[PDB]
């Protein structure tokens, strides 16, 4: 009363958060990744179940079940492909979705942001466990190195690891409980995603110009619902193009060899989305240092909101910051590459540098350029 | 050996994003596997039924699979008994376990060749060169007794004796069994064996690209169409005065 | 007795300048090394450089002649 | 006053069939829509498949 | 959950726009569209490219220097 | 591992006070030509080569 | 000296918020102080700031800017808020130090 | 005019609009499939089992 | 647990017999189900009697 789209305790929601939702008349395409990320999640979960319905978490059959799934299940193979890569497409999207936020300072919406961070952290973790299920050589050695990371904490260190593996070294108990983990985590993401979005809706979306937009807003529908269906198909093309024309481009082949707890492969690299971390962990030559540098390499995101010094919100109007921003991006691109390379000269030193420069651009060059900038506007 | 020689890029008849495997070179490659590799190399994830509709006829496969005695059972007394092979069996292991194989190949383990094509950096390009590329150690290199030289193999000391030589077998389709002609066919087989979908995978890809082209454009319209209203829009500030 | 198009073209290519240039460098390495014992040097590098240029060449034609 | 106000020139953006301020826009509607609707309808088929 | 109406206080602004069916899908692809697609590219390539190019270099050097250190130096064997 | 003298002595003469874990090659072995250990990199667990 | 003065002018054309017709203080991020200030603006100065933004927004949505001849020029840029703000801030600074 | 006849008997009534996408898609599939299959089986002549088939299919 | 006919049964027993407090953990799950259905049943009856169904 009047219409059944604003008084229905359910229908009102899809209409209160997806149709009548007021949106800046001017948000760009870097605002699309939001949805994609969502569509990405829901999509992974589907291929995920479908898959889980044929996998068998147990060292002596993990590997073979995945192959049987590919070879004997109707379209199984395809179903894996979509899942295996969706993960990437996922990480890709999330990455821009984070850069978008950095550039236009969405990070001023603290809660909406912090949740975001948690979300990232979970996705990261999620992919980690998923990757181990196929019980391949990497799966193993990955599962063996990553968990071992916690052994860096003193006292509760070595001991915490035990729970993880559920043993005194990676074996079945690890695999099966990872499968549980993997099955569960996604849902938690979907859950927090709800908080994430729900926090955002108290403030409305930010926008490229970094100034009030009340002066002109438009209904998500059909302005952004349409803008998004398109955005989805523009990103969906390459991702399908890979998973249909070059399935193994992004994937290491070493993981086509059944785990062997006796031989760690010579050429060991984690999947691309973990390289920058990898590089940093490898930059500091100390168990703890590397871990810590790592820990902060991501945990630093929590600080970005308190390292904002510019009187303006977005970089659109701060060329200096802009150049520094793109320098940071590229800086990251390098770190990744470095991770792709073995520990040798020049790489070691290059890695070491890039890290220093990463942390420095965030902790000192941004707040410093930011201030300077203000004084050059006469504020 | 901090150094390594990488392989070249042969133009496999199926390399192109629209190129199906050479279903004939595959049928041959197979024969090469069945008559040469299947004496040291296992193929656990492939089975005679897989061949049907791809390289062999139903009738052929049945016979093919019957050329082997498999271990079924227990019976009614509880004894394991041998029996002829059915299309539903997988390719027989040449050994009962890795421990055995090693012992019959000088401590070296000839890895199952189901996913081999996808498990070595280089794929069919590498597998080809390893097979053909066998040669003599250059100046200053001593290859341990039992190991042969191969510049393509990492460490250059490979425990596999050069498996092929002209006429080592004779294709039933009347094709020149030269060393490479075989190595080409067997490498081609491995691919099929490693990802049987391959064909139907690329066929869809095409279809995808076609819908994806059409549909993406069709939507570029409907996005603009609706948005036009805001792009063409004009505003003016008219105070009181 | 038939001829494997491989060995036929492996011949032909060893004539390309790149090949000989490297072929020679090796011939020489091989010599100084074979005629000296209490060394360290190895002629792998030189060899690869060779096989590399050679085979790369083999790669462009070989398949034309194979079925 | 509300009199010194007039709709600017939307000729740069107008569809050719309704660019002349002396021809009924009602004859050339059936088309203008049938079309955009055809794009739409088609897209819908593309999706469906 | 309603945000439309309580937003901000605006005064004296007139806006005119036309039905989608009355205007063009995408207009002036050449007299207006492209010439702007360019401007943008122009104004931004000088803040973006620099550091990217900067990386590219560093990548090649690092890589080239590494492949170089793999080769052998005769001065160790001329003895 | 079977170590030759071509190595056994080499590992005996190395500043034993500037490791990270201060120890002499003698407190780890009973008879030098045979070094034995649990192949697990203390860093994060991979099997050292 | 006349350096900061020839510097500032540059930076100003650099940030380029003029291309959108926005005055220096139109692009200010709206924290609590600004908010307060904006409310103290004389009826008109506000209705004017408004238009400028709703117009700039309309631009950013269309992806275009203002023709060269309508851009704000470094010296014709009116700091209509700077004074009201420094007062809000000055005022606040007091309340804060007084609560001890 | 096709577009007009189109807009009148199809894209107008929301009821028949739909009824079109349905009977429409139908044809599209049927047709599309054929094409792609053909464009494909053509780009790979004599390499598909469907081509080799008769050399062993005793008939 | 290990969902696979040839190990399903055994995994549950291994879970009971070898997992620390596993046995207890199963019990609680196994019966919680019942307690669950019990509760739900009254929760429905409560509804029927007092017409919460309106
Ligand atoms: C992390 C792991 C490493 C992964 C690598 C990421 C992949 C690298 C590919 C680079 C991405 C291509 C971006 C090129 C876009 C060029 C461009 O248009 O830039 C200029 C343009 C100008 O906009 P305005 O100033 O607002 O103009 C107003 C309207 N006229 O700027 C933008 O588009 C906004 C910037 C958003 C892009 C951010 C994406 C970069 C991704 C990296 C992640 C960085 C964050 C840190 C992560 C920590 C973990
Ligand atoms: C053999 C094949 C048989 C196929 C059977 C499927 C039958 C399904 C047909 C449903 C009928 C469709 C009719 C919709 C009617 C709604 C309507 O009014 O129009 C569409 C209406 C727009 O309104 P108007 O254009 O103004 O129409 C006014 C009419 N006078 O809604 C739309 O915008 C529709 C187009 C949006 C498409 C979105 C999809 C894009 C996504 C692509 C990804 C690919 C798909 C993968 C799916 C995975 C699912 C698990
Ligand atoms: C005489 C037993 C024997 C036969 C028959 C044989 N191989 Fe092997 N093969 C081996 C051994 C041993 C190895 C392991 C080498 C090692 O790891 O030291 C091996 C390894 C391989 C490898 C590469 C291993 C690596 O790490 O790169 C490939 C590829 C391969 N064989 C292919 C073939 C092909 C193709 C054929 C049939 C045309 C064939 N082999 C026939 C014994 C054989
Ligand atoms: C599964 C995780 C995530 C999903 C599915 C998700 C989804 C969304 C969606 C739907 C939006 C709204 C539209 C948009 O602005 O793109 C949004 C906004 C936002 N998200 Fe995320 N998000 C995720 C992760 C993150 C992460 C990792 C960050 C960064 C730490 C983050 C920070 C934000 C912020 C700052 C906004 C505000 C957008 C604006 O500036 O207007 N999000 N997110
Ligand atoms: C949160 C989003 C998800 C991400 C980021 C993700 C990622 C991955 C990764 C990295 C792998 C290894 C892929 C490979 O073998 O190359 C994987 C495997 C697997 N995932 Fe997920 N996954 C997600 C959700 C799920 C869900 C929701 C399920 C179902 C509960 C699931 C089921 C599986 C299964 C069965 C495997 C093992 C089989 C296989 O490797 O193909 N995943 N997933
Ligand atoms: C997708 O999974 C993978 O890529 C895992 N596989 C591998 O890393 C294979 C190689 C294993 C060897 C070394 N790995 C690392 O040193 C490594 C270090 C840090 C990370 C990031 C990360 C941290 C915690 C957490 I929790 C998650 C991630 C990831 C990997
Ligand atoms: C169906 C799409 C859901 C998108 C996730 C956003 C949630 O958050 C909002 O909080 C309000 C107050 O509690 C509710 O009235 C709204 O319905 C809800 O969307
Ligand atoms: C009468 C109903 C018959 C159903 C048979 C299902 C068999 C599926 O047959 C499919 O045909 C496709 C043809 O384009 C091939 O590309 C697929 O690989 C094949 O699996």
């Amino acid at each position: 009363a009047p219409n059944i789209r604003k008084s229905h305790p359910l229908l009102k929601m899809i209409n209160n958060s997806l149709i009548d939702l007021p949106a800046p008349s001017n948000i760009s395409a870097w605002w699309n990744f939001g949805s994609l990320l969502a569509v990405c999640l829901m999509t992974q979960i589907l291929t995920g179940l479908l898959l889980a319905m044929h996998y068998t978490a147990d060292t002596s059959l993990a590997f073979s079940s995945v192959a049987h799934t590919c070879r004997n299940v109707q379209y199984g193979w395809l179903i894996r492909n979509l899942h295996a890569n969706g993960a990437s497409f996922f990480f890709i999207c999330i990455f821009l979705h984070i850069g978008r936020g950095l550039y236009y300072g969405s990070y001023l919406y603290k809660e909406t942001w912090n949740t975001g961070v948690i979300l990232l952290l979970t996705l990261m973790a999620t992919a980690f466990v998923g990757y181990v299920l196929p019980w391949g050589q990497m799966s193993f050695w990955g599962a063996t190195v990553i968990t071992n990371l916690f052994s860096a904490i003193p006292y509760i260190g070595h001991t915490l690891v035990e729970w993880a593996w559920g043993g005194f070294s990676v074996d079945n108990p690890t695999l099966t409980r990872f499968f549980a983990l993997h099955f569960l985590l996604p849902f938690a993401i979907a859950g927090i995603t709800i908080i994430h979005l729900t926090f955002l809706h108290e403030s409305g979306s930010n926008n490229p110009l970094g100034i009030s937009s009340d002066s002109d807003k438009i209904p998500f529908h059909p302005y952004y619902s349409f803008k998004d269906i398109l955005g989805l198909t523009l990103m969906l093309t390459p991702f399908l193009t890979l998973a249909l024309f070059s399935p193994n481009l992004l994937g290491d082949p070493e993981n086509f060899t059944p785990a062997n707890p006796l031989v760690t492969p010579p050429h060991i690299k984690p999947e691309w989305y973990f390289l920058f971390a990898y590089a940093i962990l490898r930059s500091i030559p100390n168990k703890l240092g590397g871990v810590l540098a790592l820990a902060a390499s991501v945990l630093i995101l929590f600080l970005i909101p308190f390292l904002h010094k510019s009187k303006q919100r977005t970089m659109t109007f701060r060329p200096l910051s802009q150049t520094l921003f793109w320098l940071l991006v590229a800086n990251l691109l390098i770190l990744t590459w470095i991770g792709s390379q073995p520990v040798e000269h020049p790489f070691i030193i290059i890695g070491q540098m890039a890290s220093l420069s990463y942390f420095t651009i965030l902790l000192i060059l941004f707040p410093t350029i930011g201030t300077l900038e203000n004084k050059m506007l006469n504020y | 050996g901090e150094l390594e020689l990488h392989p070249p890029a042969f133009p496999w008849s199926h390399g192109g994003p629209l190129s199906a495997l050479d279903h004939s070179s595959v049928r041959r490659g197979f024969q090469v596997y069945k008559q040469v590799c299947s004496a040291c190399h296992s193929m656990d994830y492939v089975a005679f039924r897989n061949l049907i509709g791809v390289t062999h006829t139903e009738a052929e496969a049945k016979a093919l699979a019957e050329e082997v005695e498999v271990q079924d059972g227990p019976d009614e007394n509880g004894e394991l008994f041998m029996r002829p092979g059915k299309i539903s069996d997988y390719f027989p292991k040449p050994y009962p376990n890795p421990e055995a194989a090693r012992a019959a190949n000088n401590g070296a383990l000839p890895p199952d060749l189901s996913y081999i094509v996808n498990a070595r950096h280089g794929g069919e390009d590498y597998v080809f060169s390893l097979l053909t590329g066998y040669c003599d150690p250059p100046a200053g290199v001593v290859v341990r007794e039992g190991l042969h030289y191969n510049p393509y193999f990492p460490g250059q000391a490979i425990g596999m004796a050069p498996p092929i030589y002209n006429e080592i077998l004779e294709y039933d389709d009347g094709t020149p069994a030269t060393m490479s002609q075989i190595a080409k066919d067997v490498c081609t087989f491995l691919r099929w064996a490693a990802e049987p979908e391959h064909d139907q995978r690329k066929r869809m890809g095409l279809k995808m690209l076609l819908i994806s082209a059409l549909l993406t454009s069709l939507l570029y319209y409907m996005k603009r169409h609706k948005w036009s209203v805001l792009k063409s829009r004009k505003m003016a500030y008219r105070p009181p005065k | 007795e038939l001829v494997d198009p491989l060995t036929t073209i492996r011949e032909h290519c060893e004539q390309t300048e790149k090949c000989v240039k490297a072929r020679e460098r090796l011939e020489l390495c091989d010599a100084r090394v074979s005629s000296r014992s209490h060394t360290e040097e190895q002629c792998t590098e030189e060899l690869f450089d060779f096989l590399h240029a050679r085979d790369h060449c083999v790669a462009h034609k070989l398949f034309n002649k194979l079925k | 006053v509300h009199n010194d106000v007039t709709v600017p020139d939307f000729s740069a953006y107008r569809r050719e069939d309704v660019m002349d301020a002396t021809t009924s826009s009602q004859t050339s509607s059936e088309d203008r829509k049938g079309f955009s609707y055809l794009v739409t309808a088609t897209a819908c088929v593309a999706t469906a498949y | 959950g309603i945000h439309f109406g309580n937003l901000a206080r605006v005064r004296h602004i007139i806006t005119y726009s036309l039905s989608p069916f009355e205007q063009r899908a995408i207009p002036n692809i050449f007299s207006d569209a492209l010439p702007n697609v360019w401007r943008r590219f122009s104004s931004q390539v000088f803040k973006v490219a620099p550091p990217f190019l900067g990386a590219y270099l560093l990548y090649s050097w690092g890589t080239q220097e590494f492949e170089r250190l793999k080769r052998k130096n005769p001065a160790d064997y001329e003895n | 591992r079977h170590r030759t003298q071509a190595e056994i002595n080499q590992e005996a003469e190395v500043d034993v006070s500037k490791l990270r874990d201060p120890q002499h090659d003698l407190d780890r072995v009973k008879k030098p030509e045979w070094v034995i250990l649990v192949g697990v990199c203390t860093h994060l667990g991979c099997v050292p080569i | 000296g006349r350096l900061m003065d020839r510097i500032r002018k540059w930076y100003y054309n650099a940030a380029g918020f003029n291309k959108y017709g926005l005055m220096r203080d139109d692009t200010l991020y709206e924290d609590d102080d600004v908010k307060e200030a904006l409310k103290r603006l004389p009826k008109d100065l506000y209705n004017e700031r408004m238009f400028r933004i709703k117009r700039a927004l309309d631009l950013s949505l269309k992806h275009r800017i203002l023709p060269k001849e309508q851009w704000v020029k470094y010296e014709e840029d009116k700091p209509y808020l700077e004074p009201y703000l420094k007062e809000v801030i000055r005022e606040r600074l007091e309340r804060e130090a007084w609560n001890k | 005019a096709l577009l007009r006849q189109a807009y009148s008997a199809l894209f107008r009534r929301t009821s028949t609009f739909a009824l079109t996408v349905v009977l429409g898609a139908v044809l599209f599939e049927r047709a599309f499939d054929q094409g792609a299959d053909a464009i494909f089986e053509h780009l790979n002549e004599g390499k598909l089992w469907k081509h080799i088939k008769h050399k062993y299919e005793a008939s």
